[PDB]
């Protein structure tokens, strides 16, 4: 994980919106997982996700979907 | 008509939308693009 993180400080930050919301955010994706960071100029919120919960959570969002985490993450 | 039903309905597409990945599928109306593979033990006749 922790070469996600390192990334993570190293990444810029970007704009996101949707429908008059907008955040700003940081993504460090590799094979291995992500790491995120989100904030609303307010709050700030982070995950970090492994290959196991990439797998299970691609999944439990779309059944029938048969690829590695890899596919899911390179998307 | 209620397994196709579900089969969309567990994937979360529209019915119709669904039925057409369907046609291009299972009566050769793939695109360039689409690339369909297909499985069969003939020992269990399972296909998929």
């Amino acid at each position: 994980m922790e070469e996600l993180e390192q990334g993570l400080l190293m990444q810029p930050w970007a704009w996101l919106q949707l429908a008059e919301n907008s955040l700003l955010a940081k993504v460090f994706i590799t094979k291995q997982g992500y790491a995120l960071l989100v904030s609303d100029l307010q709050q700030v919120w982070h995950e970090q996700v492994d290959t196991s919960v990439v797998s299970q959570r691609a999944k439990e969002l779309n059944k029938r979907l048969t690829a590695p985490p890899a596919a899911f993450l390179c998307h | 008509e209620s397994e196709i039903s579900q089969e969309a309905d567990d994937m979360a597409m529209e019915k119709g939308k669904y039925v057409g990945e369907l046609r291009k599928a299972l009566l050769s109306g793939a695109g360039p693009a689409d690339v369909y593979t297909f499985n069969f033990s003939k020992e269990s006749c399972y296909f998929f």
